[PDB]
RNA sequence: ACCCGGUGAAAUUGAACUGGCCGUGAAGAUGCGGCCUACCCGUGGCAGGACGAAAAGACCCCGUGGAGCUUUACUGCAGCC
RNA sequence: GGAUGACCCCAGGCGGUAGGGGAGCGUUCCCGAUGCCGAUGAAGGCCGACCCGCGAGGGCGGCUGGAGGUAAGGGAAGUGC
RNA sequence: GCUGGGGCUAGGAGUGAAAAGCUAACCGAGCCCGGAGAUAGCUGGUUCUCCCCGAAAUGACUUUAGGGUCAGCCUCAGGCG
RNA sequence: CUGUUGGGAAGCAGCGCCAGAGAGGGUGAAAGCCCCGUAGGCGAAAGGUGGGGGGAUAGGUGAGGGUACCCGAGUACCCCGUGGUUCGUGGAGCCAUGGGGGAAUCUGGGCGGACCACCGCCUAAGGCUAAGUACUCCGGGUGACCGAUAGCGCACCAGUACCGUGAGGGAAAGGUGAAAAGAACCCCGGGAGGGGAGUGAAAUAGAGCCUGAAACCGUGGGCUUACAAGCAGUCACGGCCCCGAGGGGUUGUGGCGUGCCUAUUGAAGCAUGAGCCGGCGACUCACGGUCGUGGGCGAGCUUAAGCCGUUGAGGCGGAGGCGUAGGGAAACCGAGUCCGAACAGGGCGCAGCGGCCGCAAAGUCCGCGGCCGUGGACCCGAAACCGGGC
RNA sequence: GGGGGGAACCUGGGGAACUGAAACAUCUCAGUACCCAGAGGAGAGGAAAGAGAAAUCGACUCCCUGAGUAGCGGCGAGCGA
RNA sequence: AGAUGGUAAGGGCCCACGGUGGAUGCCUCGGCACCCGAGCCGAUGAAGGACGUGGCUACCUGCGAUAAGCCAGGGGG
């Protein structure tokens, strides 16, 4: 019914593994077809660029590539850890995602 | 499927206590007139089927 | 004992023979069959425990015999199985045809008739026949003939 | 008579034991493996417990260790498969029973 | 048709380093024996051989194979009496 | 001989179509396996004048390959051109 | 007489100035799908290895004769000796 | 969680933790604890279902005695022709009915295998009726199921392209990489293509993309060959080249030497088949039978359908089957029986080892193997025959 | 209210042949293939003018068994309650 | 007089590297079997289609001149 997804635009992620374990940056786009995220400045690419008006002087520019979304753990705005989700209904109730270590709402 | 008992055997043809096969002499049905008496008593007996003749016929009468 | 260990005795389980593989088995190109002809045939022969290749066959040459039956059918008559003394030597006190069939000698829907092969026991046997010498054993050894009806 | 041999087989190795009860093992894992280690079960030998009570299977499945049957189940491909038989008296009643 | 530039098939093909004679051989041999002859590789041509190619001979026989046709073959049916 | 299919010794048999029988090899899949081998490199491919086996085969090494494979003992077949 | 257009007649049926002609490039019974994996006592083909043994091409009968049944001859297991 | 190798950790190492969850799939490789899940729980305003629970309604309910009114008609019944049944004209009943004839209302009628009697069974000629049963377009679960020549004809835009007037026939065709980072810019070229540069762990992973066999075509090198006779090899020796009392490659001379398969009395055969290579390609399965064999039990052995349980757990179930007695067409008798006058003769039948204990066995059940029967029954192949359509 | 559709399944109305019988006609294949009508989530059948020997049972359907029995059968091949 | 080597137009064997080609292994969006579930639609015009429908649209999917969609309830975040 819908890709299920634990991180999003733009809460905080750890990058837990690959080239950029250890890493941490805002969520700029989440790509629930590819299942995946793009975060600030974590997987830099070089991506060639034809001379055009989009590009004057051509060569190349950097992009962010994708990550595959596991890859990926929100960081608690309360306690600062990077952890796994839990939901919690409120009374409302709405439900929310919370800290796994500590109990804080991550938005 | 099961094997069917050949009719034509178990209507001829008997299997004795110990697997041998049994049958009525040939050769009395008719033209019996100029027949000696030795020769319509003897066709008048039963007799045990040559082996292979015999092996035969028993497969036909799977259920007996 | 673990599954490791688990087998089964020499010569209980076989291999198949395989026909049509190669030389080297002994059972290759012709599969065992012999060259050409109905047998080696798909199909194979007319059934060999009949068919004499067109000549009246052994069995059909032979007299019939007795009574076949006609529609519609076997004639209802009761049915005797005998079971001799000796047969009756494992029980004590009373043999009835109930008894009979639960110990496995006596077969349902068969009445049951006492026969003389062995030695007759003193015991109340009930029946719905006897031959001559098992009335006589059974009278002599003190059992008691009874016959149902 | 395969039943019975095969218990039989556990039986002559001492890798048979039979329990009267399970102390504090109330469906949680780390109560059953609390008990195992004090009934001299580390987990180093595969296991198959048999019991009637639901408590106790539960609490065991999930070991990688361990193989769990209700004492009808009682088979011989699960008691050869494993190193170490394990059963109720109220199990081994019923076996009892089974092969009489 | 031939030669040069351009494009470029085919059936067939166990593999082949594939001569002649007299013999031999399942009775018509490049392939076996003995001899004779013969440097290596093509191009245009000829058709004697490769029992050349094509088509599991159509004649012939065989199969308790098929089909069309016939009749005072057998058996039945329509139709008609 | 020794006790038992442990291996030694003496002797004899061992051409083979149809065909009978015996013993094995390898392929796919299952139990073994929540195990074990594996990026310090799976399967598969290409080499080898090496090792074991009568053989079918199995090892071992080098190169390729880049993510699988699967023992001892058993089980079952879409099993070998 | 020839010809355009529009129609009708078909499978043991049509149509035929008759050739068993034609009925969609093979008509002594069209084509498609189905019974269907018809049947083929005929031809072809039948796939790893090693080891032991090892035939027959006769007789009788056979709508049989290049097909079968029995016997003979091969082979295995058990028994006898 | 950390460290470590690595492009990447989930690998290895250190120290931990969860488990009613260690099914399984992903994530840069191999992850219980990262993701999706899993165990265990929860959930519908609306539509559908509702065979379960509750309620209503329709509908249901007496005994003697008398009367002899009613109780399914072109029907029963008989005959003729047929079909159905195991029943093919048979001693042929029963059920059904095309033709003819043609009743009765229980003191009526049909049936129990021609018919008759007796003794029983049952109520024709009006209708309805859940469930237990069949199937699988559809959804889900699961495989000692396939893995792109397989598996559906189709993994892909396939009942398509294409073929046929039409009915109808009917394909081929999957895979870069972890990520497009899918190669800016320069150089040669009209372009295609390439060479650099660049990306990537890897680019003979560059899109004509994983692996990348074989036939087939080529470049380079070693050895060899223009007086030689050939199923192409093999044995010997010698020369040259290579790797280092040896091996490998090559082949001058000498010796020997009639392809494979098939079919045949007999083939190198001038008899069949094959251009070469890769892939597909033929003795099986079910049920019965017969022998053999590995076990279990043994005068006994064994369960089927089902039911309970499980959710890759087994149990129950004795109806039934085989065996325990044969002989006889049968009545029937029975360790005998049949033929016969026979107490004659004959046919076909009947009769463990050790020390009460063990041991073996009849037999029977299951497994395995050979062969047999029924199926298309080892695979491929007709000409034909039949049905329905075009 | 009907009409038309639906992969199999179902009932009813019609209904082959190859083949097997080692020829073939009765017989088999088979009331199968197939055409048609109709139903439905099932359909059919169903509450004894039954069975058939038990002094018995008690609608129908469906599975196991009875049983390859009883029988049927150019008493053949086979068919089969 | 005698005798013995370097020729290779081309060919043959071997080795290396390629080209062609698409086997094999691994892979799986798909298929297959069994079991369970579930089982009618249509004149209120079905099944199945034609033609349309996007700012730019060949095809597929979706949809019907209200045309990749309109209204409302529920779910979700
Ligand atoms: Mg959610
Ligand atoms: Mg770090
Ligand atoms: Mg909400
Ligand atoms: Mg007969
Ligand atoms: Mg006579
Ligand atoms: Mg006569
Ligand atoms: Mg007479
Ligand atoms: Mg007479
Ligand atoms: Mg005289
Ligand atoms: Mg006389
Ligand atoms: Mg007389
Ligand atoms: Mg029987
Ligand atoms: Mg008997
Ligand atoms: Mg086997
Ligand atoms: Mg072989
Ligand atoms: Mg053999
Ligand atoms: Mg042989
Ligand atoms: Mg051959
Ligand atoms: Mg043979
Ligand atoms: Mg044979
Ligand atoms: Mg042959
Ligand atoms: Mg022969
Ligand atoms: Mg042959
Ligand atoms: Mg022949
Ligand atoms: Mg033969
Ligand atoms: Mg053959
Ligand atoms: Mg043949
Ligand atoms: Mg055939
Ligand atoms: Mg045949
Ligand atoms: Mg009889
Ligand atoms: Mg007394
Ligand atoms: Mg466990
Ligand atoms: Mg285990
Ligand atoms: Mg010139
Ligand atoms: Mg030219
Ligand atoms: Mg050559
Ligand atoms: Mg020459
Ligand atoms: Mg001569
Ligand atoms: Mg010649
Ligand atoms: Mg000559
Ligand atoms: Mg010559
Ligand atoms: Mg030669
Ligand atoms: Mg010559
Ligand atoms: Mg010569
Ligand atoms: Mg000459
Ligand atoms: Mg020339
Ligand atoms: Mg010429
Ligand atoms: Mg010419
Ligand atoms: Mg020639
Ligand atoms: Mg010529
Ligand atoms: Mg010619
Ligand atoms: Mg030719
Ligand atoms: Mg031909
Ligand atoms: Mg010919
Ligand atoms: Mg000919
Ligand atoms: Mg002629
Ligand atoms: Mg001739
Ligand atoms: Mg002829
Ligand atoms: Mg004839
Ligand atoms: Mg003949
Ligand atoms: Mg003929
Ligand atoms: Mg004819
Ligand atoms: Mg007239
Ligand atoms: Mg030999
Ligand atoms: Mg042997
Ligand atoms: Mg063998
Ligand atoms: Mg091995
Ligand atoms: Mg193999
Ligand atoms: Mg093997
Ligand atoms: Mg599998
Ligand atoms: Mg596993
Ligand atoms: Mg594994
Ligand atoms: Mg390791
Ligand atoms: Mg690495
Ligand atoms: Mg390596
Ligand atoms: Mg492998
Ligand atoms: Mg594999
Ligand atoms: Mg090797
Ligand atoms: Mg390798
Ligand atoms: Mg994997
Ligand atoms: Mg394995
Ligand atoms: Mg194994
Ligand atoms: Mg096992
Ligand atoms: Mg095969
Ligand atoms: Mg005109
Ligand atoms: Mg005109
Ligand atoms: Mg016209
Ligand atoms: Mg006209
Ligand atoms: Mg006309
Ligand atoms: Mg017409
Ligand atoms: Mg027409
Ligand atoms: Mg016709
Ligand atoms: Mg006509
Ligand atoms: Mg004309
Ligand atoms: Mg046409
Ligand atoms: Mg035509
Ligand atoms: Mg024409
Ligand atoms: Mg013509
Ligand atoms: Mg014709
Ligand atoms: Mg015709
Ligand atoms: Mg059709
Ligand atoms: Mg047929
Ligand atoms: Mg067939
Ligand atoms: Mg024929
Ligand atoms: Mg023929
Ligand atoms: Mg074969
Ligand atoms: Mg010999
Ligand atoms: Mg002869
Ligand atoms: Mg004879
Ligand atoms: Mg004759
Ligand atoms: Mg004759
Ligand atoms: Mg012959
Ligand atoms: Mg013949
Ligand atoms: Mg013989
Ligand atoms: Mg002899
Ligand atoms: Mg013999
Ligand atoms: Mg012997
Ligand atoms: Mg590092
Ligand atoms: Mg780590
Ligand atoms: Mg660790
Ligand atoms: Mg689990
Ligand atoms: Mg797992
Ligand atoms: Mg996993
Ligand atoms: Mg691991
Ligand atoms: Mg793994
Ligand atoms: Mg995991
Ligand atoms: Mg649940
Ligand atoms: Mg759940
Ligand atoms: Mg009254
Ligand atoms: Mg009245
Ligand atoms: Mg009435
Ligand atoms: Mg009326
Ligand atoms: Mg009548
Ligand atoms: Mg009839
Ligand atoms: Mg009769
Ligand atoms: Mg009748
Ligand atoms: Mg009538
Ligand atoms: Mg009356
Ligand atoms: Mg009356
Ligand atoms: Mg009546
Ligand atoms: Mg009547
Ligand atoms: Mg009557
Ligand atoms: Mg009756
Ligand atoms: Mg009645
Ligand atoms: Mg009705
Ligand atoms: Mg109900
Ligand atoms: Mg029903
Ligand atoms: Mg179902
Ligand atoms: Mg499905
Ligand atoms: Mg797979
Ligand atoms: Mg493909
Ligand atoms: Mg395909
Ligand atoms: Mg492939
Ligand atoms: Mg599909
Ligand atoms: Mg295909
Ligand atoms: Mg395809
Ligand atoms: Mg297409
Ligand atoms: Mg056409
Ligand atoms: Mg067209
Ligand atoms: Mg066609
Ligand atoms: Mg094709
Ligand atoms: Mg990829
Ligand atoms: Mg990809
Ligand atoms: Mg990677
Ligand atoms: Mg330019
Ligand atoms: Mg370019
Ligand atoms: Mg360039
Ligand atoms: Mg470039
Ligand atoms: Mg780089
Ligand atoms: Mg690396
Ligand atoms: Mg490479
Ligand atoms: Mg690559
Ligand atoms: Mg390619
Ligand atoms: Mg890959
Ligand atoms: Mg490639
Ligand atoms: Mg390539
Ligand atoms: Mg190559
Ligand atoms: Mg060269
Ligand atoms: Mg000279
Ligand atoms: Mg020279
Ligand atoms: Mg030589
Ligand atoms: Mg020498
Ligand atoms: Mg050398
Ligand atoms: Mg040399
Ligand atoms: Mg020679
Ligand atoms: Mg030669
Ligand atoms: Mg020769
Ligand atoms: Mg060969
Ligand atoms: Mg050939
Ligand atoms: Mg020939
Ligand atoms: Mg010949
Ligand atoms: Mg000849
Ligand atoms: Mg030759
Ligand atoms: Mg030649
Ligand atoms: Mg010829
Ligand atoms: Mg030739
Ligand atoms: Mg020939
Ligand atoms: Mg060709
Ligand atoms: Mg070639
Ligand atoms: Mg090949
Ligand atoms: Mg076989
Ligand atoms: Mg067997
Ligand atoms: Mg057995
Ligand atoms: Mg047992
Ligand atoms: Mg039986
Ligand atoms: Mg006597
Ligand atoms: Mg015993
Ligand atoms: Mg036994
Ligand atoms: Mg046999
Ligand atoms: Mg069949
Ligand atoms: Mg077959
Ligand atoms: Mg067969
Ligand atoms: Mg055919
Ligand atoms: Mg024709
Ligand atoms: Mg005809
Ligand atoms: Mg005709
Ligand atoms: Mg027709
Ligand atoms: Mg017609
Ligand atoms: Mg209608
Ligand atoms: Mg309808
Ligand atoms: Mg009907
Ligand atoms: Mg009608
Ligand atoms: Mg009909
Ligand atoms: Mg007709
Ligand atoms: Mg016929
Ligand atoms: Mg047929
Ligand atoms: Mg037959
Ligand atoms: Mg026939
Ligand atoms: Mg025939
Ligand atoms: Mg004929
Ligand atoms: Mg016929
Ligand atoms: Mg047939
Ligand atoms: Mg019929
Ligand atoms: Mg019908
Ligand atoms: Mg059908
Ligand atoms: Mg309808
Ligand atoms: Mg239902
Ligand atoms: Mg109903
Ligand atoms: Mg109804
Ligand atoms: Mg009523
Ligand atoms: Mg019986
Ligand atoms: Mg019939
Ligand atoms: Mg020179
Ligand atoms: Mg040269
Ligand atoms: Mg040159
Ligand atoms: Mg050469
Ligand atoms: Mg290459
Ligand atoms: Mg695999
Ligand atoms: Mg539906
Ligand atoms: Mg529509
Ligand atoms: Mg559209
Ligand atoms: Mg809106
Ligand atoms: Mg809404
Ligand atoms: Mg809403
Ligand atoms: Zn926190």
């Amino acid at each position: 019914m819908r890709v299920k997804m634990h991180v999003k635009k733009g809460d905080t992620v750890l990058v837990a593994s690959g080239k950029y374990k250890g890493r941490v940056g805002k969520v700029k786009e989440v790509l629930p077809k590819k299942y995946a995220v793009i975060v600030e400045g974590v997987n830099i690419v070089k991506k060639a660029v034809r001379v055009s008006p989009k590009y004057p002087q051509g060569g190349f520019i950097e992009k962010e590539a994708p990550l595959h979304a596991s890859k990926v753990r929100p960081i608690c705005p309360a306690c600062g850890k990077p952890t796994r989700v839990r939901k919690k209904f409120l009374e409302n109730g709405k439900k929310i995602r919370v800290c796994a270590k500590c109990g804080g709402a991550l938005d | 499927p099961k094997m069917k008992t050949h009719k034509g055997a178990k209507k001829r043809v008997k299997i004795t206590a110990s697997g041998k096969v049994v049958a009525m002499k040939t050769g009395k049905r008719h033209l019996n007139w100029q027949k000696s008496g030795k020769e319509i008593r003897q066709k008048g007996r039963k007799f045990v089927l040559a082996k292979p003749e015999a092996e035969r016929i028993k497969l036909l009468l799977p259920y007996e | 004992m673990k599954l490791s260990d688990l087998r089964p005795n020499p010569g209980a389980n076989k291999r198949r023979k395989r026909v049509g593989r190669g030389p080297g088995s002994g059972h290759g190109k012709t599969a065992t069959r012999g060259h050409k002809g109905q047998k080696s045939r798909s199909g194979g022969l007319k059934d060999p425990r009949r068919f004499e290749g067109g000549r009246s066959t052994t069995l059909m040459r032979l007299p019939k015999r007795g009574m076949q039956g006609q529609v519609p059918g076997e004639i209802k008559r009761p049915r005797y199985q005998g079971v001799n003394l000796k047969d009756l030597a494992r029980f004590e006190g009373e043999v009835t045809p109930e008894l009979l069939v639960r110990a496995g000698l006596l077969k349902k829907g068969y009445r049951l008739k006492i026969l003389g092969e062995g030695e007759a026991k003193p015991l109340k046997v009930v029946a719905h026949a006897f031959s001559k010498s098992a009335l006589e054993k059974l009278k002599a050894a003190g059992g008691e003939p009874v016959l149902l009806e | 008579k395969g039943l019975a041999m095969a218990v039989a087989d556990r039986a002559r190795e001492g890798k048979l034991l039979l329990v009267e009860a399970f102390a504090g093992v109330n469906g949680k894992t780390k109560e059953f493996l609390a008990w195992a280690k004090e009934a001299g079960l580390d987990g180093s030998e595969s296991v198959l417990l048999v019991t009637g009570n639901e408590l106790v299977r539960r609490a065991a499945r999930n070991l990688p260790w361990v193989v769990t049957l209700a004492p009808e189940g009682l088979n011989v491909y699960d008691i050869v498969r494993t190193e170490r038989l394990v059963m109720d008296l109220d199990a081994w009643e019923v076996f009892q029973n089974r092969i009489g």
